[PDB]
């Protein structure tokens, strides 16, 4: 209650913040295409 | 109270060790596919 104001303005700056990592690093989400390249690396080499 | 962490990094070469030093064997073992590629693959995502 005394720091209302400070606190809700460093949540506003910190989710701003994640949301321009985000959008700057490309190599963030790496879990999930390596998962999606395993998958195809998988199925190219059945096939071929 | 033990706990295991880690394992012996290990890496095999295919042609060595299917075909030892044998031209034939070699040609042999070329019509086989990326059998080699994919053990290789695996040992090397087990290392990492």
């Amino acid at each position: 209650y005394e720091n209302q104001k400070l606190i809700a303005n460093q949540f506003n700056s910190a989710i701003g913040k994640i949301q321009d990592s985000l959008f700057s690093t490309p190599s963030a989400l790496g879990k999930l295409q390596d998962v999606v390249n395993h998958n195809a690396q998988a199925l190219n080499t059945l096939v071929k | 109270e033990i706990l295991p962490v880690s394992m012996t990094k290990t890496s095999v070469d295919c042609t060595m060790y299917i075909c030892g030093d044998s031209t034939e064997c070699s040609n042999l073992l070329l019509q086989y596919g990326s059998f080699c590629t994919q053990l290789k693959r695996a040992l090397t995502g087990i290392a990492v």
